[PDB]
């Protein structure tokens, strides 16, 4: 899933 | 040079801007990149980690000692580690447990405690998590797809410094990745006072392109593609988007370090495809400016590199  | 500080946080901001001469053509439009990871924690986030923890502190909300909490398997989560070993709090984090050893090895040097939750869950199992972990011990969240002081913290810092390196010249265009959306919002907001006929320019994986009205998909641009629309994002600021596909960004990527000497991550080199593109659209003698979030020694073990 996304990296933030 | 610096006069000496008494905290590696007052080194935060002031990032140099350099100008791209060889993956862009002459007949293109000057072409600017901010170098975000200068900031002496590595990335962009530097910058929201401490305007957070600082307006927590002003508001009594938080004090030297106390521990907070942050679902972020990225950059947030090594920025916030560093600011908080800085100014002396305790960072807890939680995130999935398909994090690199390496990056779990960043976290915890500066001090910082890991809860990992199902890989399966993905984000969502962090973030429930999270919430969960502040309502039981009454950690403060910074929230940094919530708390209007990251898209602030760019209005008042990254902007007035882009206004600061440009002036007497005009910026034509400024286009910036979207993870939480505060850099693209804050700087928007101050670039679009000071140049009313600037375009503002959304930059969004392919694979997710959530902004322009897509489903939300799985994606390799680290630091972007929310999968949906961030509270710290202003969606009237930008006037177009540019949606970046997985390869075409490392390609570019790996242009920039070689061509240039400038190495960069993932999304650093979404940013320059974008802002190429924009050039060769502008033509000769106008200017192009993006960010670059983070340093492509962070990415030596993914694909990019």
């Amino acid at each position: 899933d996304y990296i933030i | 040079a610096q006069k000496p500080v008494d905290n590696i946080t007052q080194i935060i901001g002031g990032t140099p801007v350099v100008k791209l001469r060889n993956v862009v053509d002459d007949n293109a439009a000057d072409v600017y990149v901010k170098l975000e990871y200068q900031n002496p924690g590595g990335s962009v986030k530097d910058r929201i980690a401490l305007a957070m923890i600082e307006k927590a502190e002003r508001e009594g909300k938080i004090k030297p000692g106390d521990t907070i909490v942050e679902p972020t398997s990225g950059n947030t989560g090594i920025g916030l580690a560093f600011v908080c070993a800085a100014k002396g709090y305790k960072a807890v984090f939680t995130m999935p447990e398909t994090m690199s050893q390496e990056r779990r090895n960043l976290l915890k040097a500066y001090g910082a405690e890991l809860v990992l939750t199902p890989g399966s869950e993905a984000m969502k199992g962090a973030i429930k998590k999270a919430k969960e972990l502040k309502e039981e011990h009454g950690y403060f969240e910074p929230q940094q797809f919530e708390n209007p002081a990251n898209p602030e913290v760019h209005e008042l810092t990254t902007g007035p410094e882009l206004l600061q390196q440009f002036e007497g010249k005009t910026i034509d265009a400024f286009l910036a990745g979207v993870g939480t959306g505060g850099t693209l919002s804050g700087v928007g907001k101050v670039l679009k006072k000071e140049y009313p006929n600037i375009e503002i320019v959304a930059i969004e994986p392919e694979a997710s392109p959530v902004l322009s009205g897509g489903e939300p998909g799985p994606h390799k641009l680290q630091g972007l593609g929310a999968g949906f629309i961030p509270g710290t994002l202003n969606t009237e600021i930008y006037d177009s988007i540019i949606k970046v596909g997985n390869d075409t960004a490392m390609e570019m990527s790996r242009r920039v370090a070689k061509e240039e000497g400038i190495l960069a991550g993932i999304s650093s080199g979404a940013a320059i495809y974008a802002a190429i593109q924009k050039a060769k659209e502008l033509g000769k003698g106008k200017t192009v400016v993006t960010v670059l979030p983070s340093n492509g020694e962070r990415y030596l073990s993914t694909p990019l590199y």
